[PDB]
């Protein structure tokens, strides 16, 4: 049927009573509940507006760029190691996506990934190069990981993968919720393990937070082509769009610039507000 | 086995009623069987702000003293 | 009839009365409950103490001076040596509990000031070094009933390994980069000295798991801030105590093993 | 096969597209859900929570805790206590509240806004404060005389500690632009002493109040946009 | 006390005992007190933390000027001896 609208306003009139919507006690933890009909005379208004843009599914329904990977296909031997790039999967590489996710403490969603490729020549001289193909392989935590672009793991006998020919539409794939827990945590107030009385008093220093517990594997991305005289540099933009999303606990959004994968602050950015000239400036 | 559902209205839709016209419809077919492949879900405007705006054990009415 | 201000909370072998509370809050509208069979993770036979761990405990008091910038606690941690709750969290690998948090602070009618009491799930705080991230020792991260304090100066050390293992507990950013003014999103109550002398918040267990390991994770933290300064006007330096009293409730444990004894100083 | 034609839009990639993609992990058994307290379904549920306004973010107060404390005195004054422009995603002091930050993800907004003030003075002190809203056609309500010709509430400080003012949705449009403009003027909010705060012997003469802002139930937003507040280097 | 005087005519007694405290200060003054009973055995509650682990009530001073703490009848016997007989230790009552 018709999607439910936001609050309509009834007509009201003057009041002289012991009922007092104007006063409350925010100490109770409750917000004030006053609406215009409680403090001013109002006219009747039918409200047909809906909160659809603001639904969480809508709010998060955008493919954000998360990371950029660099691949280089070159005949120069020192570039062999650059033919292949490994990405540690995270959403923390980009501030807009992590900031939106960090409005919530926990969330559950399925994930859509999109891979957008751009090629150019980093060299001082270009020339003919045949069309390249790229392989995106997902390597789950603990799975064998390649040492080179031409290693044995690329056979992809287990690890799922995508083969993309440059110039076609960007690949897009969907990953079902894969957290071990029943929701992904965006914060973890704890340690990966508990150091005991027989250990160093500074123990735990290096294994605190979400960073020490989550491991989502890596993206092993390589050009699959043989080297050519003219080097091709490829920029791979990895996008994420969470969908079918539920969130379980609101938080203040971060007000300051991020420093790394945790909640760490840089002193140069701990001043989030602009100054005003006066408390009385309109 | 397609599912027909009402479309969100737009610029040329005469009624904000959203129950006028047989044309405000779309058809969805799920092509993949793994549910993660389904397209974005339906709008759900159910809300319960009391969890965050009035989580008070003892119900108080807004017209009464907040504190008796 | 009954007033809203007057209340009695009874759990286990202890009772708390109050004559000046702004009701009580049940976070997110939910009470602590025991895990339903349909959601259980472990297949161990659970331990469910009835009136042992589920009693109120009083944490070491802190003082409210006009120069304090706030106080904080990690919740499971603050009760780690508290009788049976303490012993059970160390004997069992896993445990779960909700809490009743009661904060007390007396003042006369001539005093003014206000304390915001906030309960923050996953209260993750920033390290105090710019050379490392998510860096904090177990010991500094988990101070016990003593809690910690907030400051208004960020003085990280990119060279001193010892200071870097302490938290960068700024008051205005709640130690994590979020303006405190938005802290109100979390369940909270205010001990406004002209209105209340106490606050009570009922806390359900909130996690991604039905049950977790208590020696590793603090499900909730407690943050108390001087939202409005203390003043008396009959002294150059007024002082009132703040005392936090906590009881676990609907507590259960699994995974019985040798008692865990964490690194400590 | 079926004859087809490829219409415009084929092979583009759109950020906001809704189209089925193949599953990466076919037949994956997804970890079952449990109930987790605190479920949020809509961003407006958070918009309706009262959060503090950094009303006093002036030199020496900016980015310190004191920016949230509005001073009050037992002294004679005909001056405004504070002033605010009612533009939630523009005014420097309103933009960073929870309501402000949520609105910084939207292009337009509508509905009424509530301002709640908590007196954090002594119990022995009393007084009356005038809170008001004056729609945009007005010149700035600089004097109490201008403030009292608009929408206003006289707040008697007493047994109940706080008072909520509602600034109704008075507008020449349906939704106002979140971004600052000249056209979508917010209107003015201010406060004056209605009387004076009267303080007895051995009671502090310098009090504070905490202002809060939240969305009303008729509040909504139109289109999603990225927030201007968080930067990133390359 | 009247209870003691009646019990001094008996060799054995049983049942819970109530301790009620009336605050007689000014009306303007406020504060809180901890009233606690510990079962017999172990070391006495010489500080607040140990008193706290026992049976206790927090008394908020206000209009209701009198708080009742009840020492439940926790015992390993049926009746306790009235005499200070170590076979039937009383338990401890403190206020902090
Ligand atoms: C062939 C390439 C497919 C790559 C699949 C990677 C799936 C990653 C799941 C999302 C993990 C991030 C969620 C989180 O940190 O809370």
């Amino acid at each position: 049927s018709q999607p439910p609208s936001t609050q309509s306003t009834e007509a009201t009139s003057g009041v002289n009573s012991q009922e007092v919507p104007a006063l409350t006690a925010v100490e109770t933890g409750a917000s004030g509940q006053a609406i215009p009909s409680d403090v001013v005379e109002t006219r009747h208004v039918v409200n047909y507006k809906t909160r659809s843009e603001s639904c969480l599914e809508s709010f998060f329904g955008r493919a954000a760029c998360v990371t950029i990977l660099s691949l280089t296909n070159s005949s120069k031997s020192g570039e062999e190691k650059k033919h292949f790039n490994i990405w540690n999967i995270t959403y923390t590489d980009t501030v807009q996506l992590r900031r939106k996710l960090e409005f919530f403490t926990y969330s559950r969603f399925d994930l859509e990934m999109t891979f957008v490729f751009t090629e150019n020549y980093p060299s001082t001289a270009s020339g003919e190069v045949r069309n390249q193909v790229y392989q995106i392989m997902y390597i789950p935590p603990g799975a064998p990981r390649p040492s080179s672009w031409d290693d044995y793991t690329w056979q992809s006998s287990s690890n799922p993968s995508i083969f993309y020919m440059y110039g076609n539409a960007p690949p897009r794939m969907s990953i079902p919720y894969v957290g071990i827990a029943n929701a992904y945590s965006h914060f973890y107030d704890g340690f990966a393990r508990v150091p005991l009385e027989g250990e160093n008093t500074d123990a735990g220093d290096t294994f605190y937070g979400l960073v020490s517990i989550n491991d989502f594997g890596v993206l092993a991305v390589r050009a699959v082509n043989r080297s050519n005289p003219h080097t091709i540099h490829t920029s791979v933009r990895v996008y994420m769009k969470p969908k079918h999303i539920r969130c379980w606990c609101p938080r203040p959004p971060r007000a300051v610039l991020y420093r790394g994968e945790g909640v760490d602050m840089i002193s140069s950015a701990i001043l989030p507000l602009a100054k005003v000239d006066s408390i009385t400036t309109f | 086995g397609a599912q027909v559902s009402t479309q969100k209205t737009g610029a040329h839709e005469n009624q904000n009623v959203a129950a006028n016209g047989s044309t405000i419809n779309y058809t969805t077919i799920n092509y993949y069987k793994d549910s993660a492949s389904n397209s974005a879900t339906r709008q759900d405007l159910s809300q319960d702000p009391s969890k965050f705006t009035e989580p008070v054990k003892d119900l108080m009415l807004k017209t009464a003293p907040a504190l008796n | 009839g009954y007033s809203d201000r007057v209340r009695q909370i009874t759990l286990g072998n202890s009772t708390i009365t109050t004559q000046e509370a702004a009701n009580a809050i049940v976070a997110y509208g939910e009470w602590p409950t025991y895990i339903n069979d349909s959601e259980a993770n472990p297949v161990d036979a659970p331990t469910e103490p009835d009136v042992s761990s589920n009693r109120f405990y009083t944490l070491e008091s802190v003082s409210w001076k006009t120069t304090s910038r706030g106080w904080w606690w990690k919740l499971p941690d603050c009760l780690k040596d508290m009788g049976m709750f303490g012993q059970n969290m160390y004997y069992h690998y896993l445990g779960r509990s909700g809490y009743t948090i009661h904060v007390q602070c007396n003042a006369s009618k001539f005093h003014q000031g206000a304390l915001g009491v906030f309960l923050i799930p996953e209260f993750v705080m920033a390290c105090n070094t710019e050379s490392k991230t998510s860096y904090v020792s177990y010991i500094n991260a988990n101070p016990g009933e003593r809690g910690g304090e907030f400051t208004n100066t960020y003085n990280p050390s990119n060279t001193d390994a010892s200071e870097g293992r302490k938290f960068a507990a700024l008051d205005y950013l709640l130690g994590s980069g979020v303006l405190a003014g938005n802290a109100f999103v979390y369940p909270h109550q205010i001990i406004n000295l002209r209105t209340n002398n106490s606050a009570t918040i009922v806390v359900p267990y909130v996690n991604s798991l039905v049950i977790d390991c208590m020696a590793k994770h603090n499900n909730w933290g407690i943050v108390i801030l001087p939202l409005a300064p203390l003043a008396f006007a009959a002294t150059s330096s007024p002082q009132v105590p703040i005392t936090v009293t906590i009881a676990p409730m609907c507590t259960e444990f699994n995974g019985l093993r040798n008692i865990t004894v964490p690194v400590h100083q | 096969g079926l004859p087809t034609m490829n219409t415009p839009g084929s092979n583009q990639f759109l950020t906001s597209d809704d189209f089925q993609s193949p599953c990466a992990l076919p037949n994956f058994d997804v970890t079952p859900p449990i109930h987790i307290p605190g479920e949020v379904k809509n961003m407006m549920e958070l918009a309706e929570i009262d959060t503090l306004i950094p009303m006093n973010a002036v030199d020496g107060k900016v980015n310190t805790m004191e920016m949230y404390q509005i001073p009050l005195n037992d002294n004679l004054s005909k001056a405004p206590i504070f002033c605010l422009s009612l533009s939630p995603a523009s005014d420097k002091r309103l933009s960073h509240t929870m309501l402000g930050e949520i609105l910084n993800y939207y292009t337009h907004w509508t509905g009424s806004i509530r301002f709640t003030f908590l007196f954090c003075g002594s119990m022995m002190a009393t007084g009356k404060l005038l809170l008001s809203y004056s729609p945009p056609g007005a010149k700035p309500p600089t004097n109490r005389k201008d403030a009292m010709l608009g929408t206003h509430i006289i707040w008697d400080l007493g047994l109940q500690s706080s008072c909520s003012m509602v600034a109704p949705w008075i507008s020449n449009t349906v939704y106002r632009r979140c971004a600052r403009d000249d056209f979508t003027e917010g209107g003015f909010i201010t406060c004056f002493y209605q009387t004076r705060i009267v303080v007895p012997a051995s009671t502090p003469t310098s009090m504070f109040m905490l202002g809060f802002v939240s969305a009303c139930p008729d509040f909504s937003v139109r289109l999603l946009r990225d927030t201007p507040h968080i930067s990133q280097s390359k």
